[PDB]
RNA sequence: AAAA
RNA sequence: AGAACCUUACCUGGUCUUGACAUCCACGGAAGUUUUCAGAGAUGAGAAUGUGCCGAACCGUGAGACAGGUGCUGCAU
């Protein structure tokens, strides 16, 4: 199951930080993909999901 | 119904591919993402040739091919550009196994009935670019 | 006649309509008149703060 | 092609002077945005696209201009409708007529949030910025070589920010007056962002580019109200780049041409090599300077403090010691092989670039631009 | 303040519906421009500035916007009118009313040549440039801090260049929709003409400004990248015989990003050392005096004190000074050969007194003096 | 589409 | 009323940054004193030997007020 983003209106900056470490997309790309939810971001899912859920970002695996 | 040699994963909407699909009407960013997702496994930096098949409903399917022999011969010799005057200036050296290695991968795109016939096409490809066989 | 443009900087070109007044210029030969700054097409001197009325400068808004 | 047509409510022209004037109330009373679209679409559902008189009297501005630009079957049109209800009702009316007169077309409507002209603070802050994002999204998703901005419909205030996008990115803009009959490709004066004004902000954006957020007060303390639009408040006490900012960041990141300069030690050395080597070095440095691709190729061993060597090619009688400041390509030394070898012989042991820049004022500076009037 | 409002035929809106539509033909068949404007003025002379209802309903665009911007007697209003017949008529009607509504105002109407929307080629080559030159001229004349554009009237195509000028000169712009009731200060972004892509080309443009045209091959060498030529294609124009020249668009940009000049200074090698060694005493004064002399021929004529042979003459900035210069003028370049002090200058006059010294210097031209670098230095560590 |  | 080094203010190259030369502040060490290695030397490192006077002798380190200039003008003196 690919990691997708459902809702990220809580701590939008942190979700960008997660995908920055997770993927490395630039600030423009990373912010746009987060604001364009839902979209396909990428145990492997659980790793980034925990960081995403930490700041309140919703996760859909 | 267009044939391109886009990069391995650098399928930008850039002029190299951008305006080509536009005259047909297919979504540019749709093809770019689709092409990359399957060519991630391909070794980095390769002009893998893909033949696009567009329909009337503005839909498209594509088939990827093995990298061109000239590209494979350029990396086999460790060079970046071919001879300016092939058969006059010599700009590399590859062993017959390197011919066999290139022929085997291109065998999926060859037409010869044997490894020797496929190699001879690659051998002829090597001479035409100035890369001698060593 | 030849008229003298006082002040620092101006915006007079050909075909500009200006108002001249009396007053010679001592060191310039043949110049017997002055241009009235701040009247007709001649604009006032910029950033002037003292003797403004002599150069057509309206009082700063303070 | 792709037509990024701004949409304006000229479609519902037929309700001109009738008692309930065509306002957001009128759309509301007749049922809503979708319901009102059918009512508007009825008044001109019959008119053709090849009939001149209907183009100039019986159709909206988007339909008249698109029919003049030569809209075909294999096309894609985007309508940047306004946020107001009367704007969106016409958008759903133009699309139905366009998808009817030219079957096989793909028209999609973007609702630019907060594009109303009855409030100032919103329009300055959320209107143009959102509209700047939406256009810059489509151009980057279809390539600059295929988009045609169509700034004829809509308010008169969006037009500055449609054409300005066209000038920066490169897409053209085409306009046509109602009574006229000639498409006018508007002049595109080559413009860009003022590097001198924007240069001090480079470290400021560097934080945002890395940590993706900065507290607002620290942003205000670090830095002239024009710079405010560069920054969009995310909303949690931090600020991140507005869509205009990303343009500026890329403008301040794209490589440019370079104008060579020669230190006083290079000018003494260039001349004594001119007699033996013609005027080859003069062209090479200018050729390399005015071509970023050439410059990146020739970087030999890189020294400290931003110095890096260049060479004409294999077995040549010159190798240059250059570095970059602003738009200038400073040239420090121009040495042959034996002097070049000994320098690299020395640099093996200890640092080298530190010793050169240390004596910059005494020996090398001032750098004089490379223009020569030999005669 | 001074308001640089555009003009459009909203003033004549009450004629909407009549069988002859109000247009250029209508003014033609009503006794020329003057007769119509008076008639139109009579059709809305009874509207009141304080009347909010009549502002939206009956008046024009420029009147409405200016009323909201606070027009009074101490302001100057400039109206730009399209070249079309009806365009001029409607502007005149507004100028009459503005005097009546605000007596003591200084309202001038300006006509832009070629500003019409019927000819594609004429509009984009002369109409826009004439309009752009008009505004830039007026902003400089009145000065910044007093001009505020009002791009609410006129054609939708003149708007981008009105606003773009606002960003170049830092001049605010304001707009107001009819049914709306609030002025909208248009955003302004820090844009400028492409200095980055023209500074590498300064040698060619300076040649083109002085010498009429240059060969294209020289220009092609200057722009290696294909994209650069594609972007800068509009500025240049083929003049014939395998040459190019600045198109009127180009002359506008170049006459904006480059100061005027009469002669471009150049330094011989001996002068360069002479200038550098004198920096410890005169500071930067020699650099300023050279540029000033090269800028104004009137100053250069004053400086000539003693003339040598072969076209070399000495410049002295006046009594009580120490420096002195030995310069000559070739084509449009101000060549500088030497820069000496008070003591050496007397010796160089003694030598020329006995024998020809001008011929001695020109004899050593290719061995000590040439090539002449240009007077553009870079000492401080800073980059734009 | 000369205050959508 | 005396340039082989020194003088020396100039050149090429190697090097130093509250500093060769002063007053202060703090912290640390008697001062000095046989040696070894690397380097053209500056300098760097290491190992011995001293460790007194009665806090000052001399010292090394850190910060900044400052030191420093045979730099310009004898037409400011
Ligand atoms: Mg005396």
């Amino acid at each position: 199951f690919d990691v997708i983003l459902k809702a990220a209106g809580a701590n939008k900056v942190a979700v960008i930080k997660a995908v920055r470490g997770a993927t490395g997309l630039g600030l423009k790309e990373a912010k746009d993909l987060v604001e364009s939810a839902p979209a396909a971001l990428k145990d492997d899912a659980e790793a980034l999901k925990k960081a995403l859920e930490e700041a309140g970002a919703e996760v859909e695996v | 119904y267009v044939k391109l040699q886009v990069a391995a994963g650098m399928a930008n909407p850039s002029p190299p591919v951008g305006p080509a699909l536009g005259q047909q009407g297919v979504n540019i960013m749709e093809f770019c993402k689709a092409f990359n997702a399957k060519t991630d496994s391909i070794e980095k930096g390769l002009p893998i040739p893909v033949v696009i098949t567009v329909y009337a409903d503005r839909s498209f399917t594509f088939v990827t091919k093995t990298p061109p022999a000239a590209v494979l011969l350029k990396k086999a010799a460790g060079i970046k550009s071919g001879s300016g005057k092939p058969n006059k200036d010599k700009v590399g050296k590859i062993s017959r196994a390197q011919l066999q290695e290139i022929a085997q991968t291109k065998a999926a795109d060859m037409t010869g009935a044997d490894i020797e016939a496929m190699t001879r096409s690659i051998e002829g490809t090597a001479r035409s670019m100035g890369l001698v066989v060593e | 006649v030849t008229s003298y443009i006082g002040g620092e900087g101006h915006n007079l070109q050909e075909h500009s309509v200006i108002l001249i007044r009396g007053g010679r210029v001592k060191d310039l030969p043949g110049v017997r008149y002055h241009t009235v700054r701040g009247a007709l097409d001649c604009s006032g001197v910029k950033d002037r703060k003292q003797a403004r009325s002599k150069y057509g400068v309206k009082r700063p808004k303070a | 092609a792709v037509y990024l047509c701004t949409c304006g409510t000229a479609a519902a022209k037929k309700f001109f002077g009738q008692t309930p004037r065509f306002d957001a109330a009128w759309v509301t009373e007749h049922g809503g945005v979708e319901a009102a679209s059918k009512v508007i679409y009825d008044t001109f559902r019959t008119a053709r696209l090849d009939d001149e008189v209907a183009l100039k009297r019986d159709l909206s501005a988007e339909i008249h201009s698109l029919a003049r630009m030569g809209v075909n079957d294999k096309d894609t049109v985007v309508l940047f409708s306004s946020e107001t209800a009367d704007g969106q009702a016409c958008a759903w009316a133009v699309k139905r007529y366009l998808e009817q007169a030219r079957p096989g077309i793909l028209c999609r409507i973007e609702v630019v949030a907060g594009l109303q002209v009855t409030d100032a603070h919103v329009f300055r802050t959320a209107g143009v910025l959102n509209f700047t994002k939406a256009v810059l999204h489509e151009i980057d998703a279809n390539g600059t070589g295929q988009c045609v901005l169509n700034p004829t419909g809509g308010f008169k205030s969006l037009v500055p920010y449609t054409v300005l996008i066209g000038m920066l990115r490169g897409v053209p803009a085409k306009y046509i007056f109602e009574q006229s009959s000639a498409l006018i490709p508007l002049p595109m004066m080559p413009v860009e962002f003022a590097r001198s004004r924007l240069e001090p902000l480079r470290p400021l954006l560097e934080r945002i580019q890395n940590e993706t957020a900065i507290p607002r007060a620290e942003l205000d303390k670090a830095l002239r109200e024009i710079l405010d639009s560069l920054f969009e408040d995310v909303g949690q006490g931090q600020v991140s780049l507005s869509p205009v900012g990303f343009l500026i960041w890329e403008e301040l990141e794209r490589p440019t041409a370079l104008v060579p300069f020669l230190s006083r030690r290079a000018l003494d050395d260039l001349l004594k090599m001119r007699a033996t080597e013609g005027t080859a070095p003069d062209d090479y440095i200018t050729r390399v300077a005015r071509s970023p691709e050439q410059l990146a190729i020739g970087k030999h061993e890189s020294w400290s403090k931003g110095l890096f060597w260049l060479k004409r090619g294999e077995h040549t009688r010159d190798r240059y010691l250059v570095s970059v400041e602003g738009w200038r390509l400073l040239v420090w030394r121009i040495v042959d092989a034996d002097e070049y070898d000994d320098l690299l012989t020395q640099n093996r042991k200890t640092d080298a670039g530190a010793r050169v820049v240390a004596e910059r004022r005494e020996k090398y500076a001032p750098f004089v631009r490379l223009e020569l009037y030999e005669d």
